[PDB]
């Protein structure tokens, strides 16, 4: 793993409403397959740049797990972010639409 | 039974008598293309076949995703 | 002659292709 | 032996025919041998330069000529 500072200001500056301007005009002339391809490159790239200078150089998050526990730390991110906040919202939502543990109750008795 | 349709095949052990038995090659080689090529040396794939050969150096994953 | 053109590290540096395995077999899987 | 001929272009290959020799050292005690350029030229035509690999420094002869 790393540039992860890069990678929140390359989130800010797609976020950027000015930079959906220059996208726009980036776009012309231009083809799906290139895009992806583009993006394809860069993906390949970076983990190329992992797999190249793993090899003889260790950064500050070096650890006796290695990019094991960075990989885990960013997974446990976005749970927390994304997957955490859906459940903050479904919960709300069956407390408001059946009462809280709606969705595991048992069927009406026959 | 007349003898027609009869069973197709040795027993092991008459085959391991008559010393006929062969264990080998789970897998097989079915084009003769394909069974000298170690033998040829020099030629284990035509040109043509390299060229297509050399479309699936790594599996695809734009195809796989779609 | 003096350079002058910005070079960048991509024509001279090319990464290696990670993102899709490889396929020693070089046959598709269908096959 | 690797079929993987290096390119003779300065780029990759600096000084590569600037003299009519090339020489190497050979096994662990690294014996001395040198080589006529011509009889290294003779390799980069059977030389195929769609074959390209290490960071496109090094290309492929045809196995013909290899083997």
């Amino acid at each position: 793993g790393f540039h992860f500072q890069q990678y929140i200001a390359m989130a800010g500056r797609a976020i950027n409403p000015v930079q959906w301007t220059r996208a726009w005009r980036r776009m012309e002339g231009k083809s799906a397959t290139e895009v992806y391809r583009d993006a394809l490159a860069w993906t390949n790239n970076q983990f190329a740049q992992i797999s190249r200078a793993s090899q003889y150089r260790a950064w500050w998050w070096q650890n006796p797990l290695g990019m094991g526990l960075v990989l885990y730390g960013t997974y446990k991110a976005w749970h927390m972010i994304y997957m955490v906040r859906k459940q903050k919202k479904t919960a709300q939502l069956v407390a408001a639409a059946y009462g809280q543990g709606g969705q595991w109750l048992n069927p009406v008795p026959r | 039974p007349s003898g027609a349709y009869r069973l197709p095949a040795v027993d092991y052990k008459r085959q391991l008598s008559r010393g006929t038995l062969v264990e080998g090659a789970d897998f097989y080689l079915p084009t003769a293309q394909e069974q000298q090529r170690l033998a040829r040396h020099f030629e284990p794939y035509s040109e043509q076949e390299q060229e297509e050969r050399r479309k699936f150096r790594f599996q695809s994953i734009s195809v796989y995703l779609a | 002659k003096t350079l002058e053109r910005n070079v960048p590290m991509k024509e001279i540096l090319q990464p290696l292709w990670v993102v899709e395995p490889p396929n020693f077999l070089r046959q598709p899987v269908w096959k | 032996m690797l079929n993987f001929i290096p390119k003779r272009c300065p780029s990759v290959s600096l000084l590569f025919g600037k003299r009519p020799v090339q020489r190497i050292e050979v096994g662990q005690a690294r014996h001395q041998l040198e080589i006529p350029v011509e009889t290294i030229e003779k390799i980069y035509e059977g030389v195929d330069s769609r074959l390209e690999y290490h960071n496109k420094d090094y290309n492929a002869m045809k196995w013909k000529d290899f083997m």
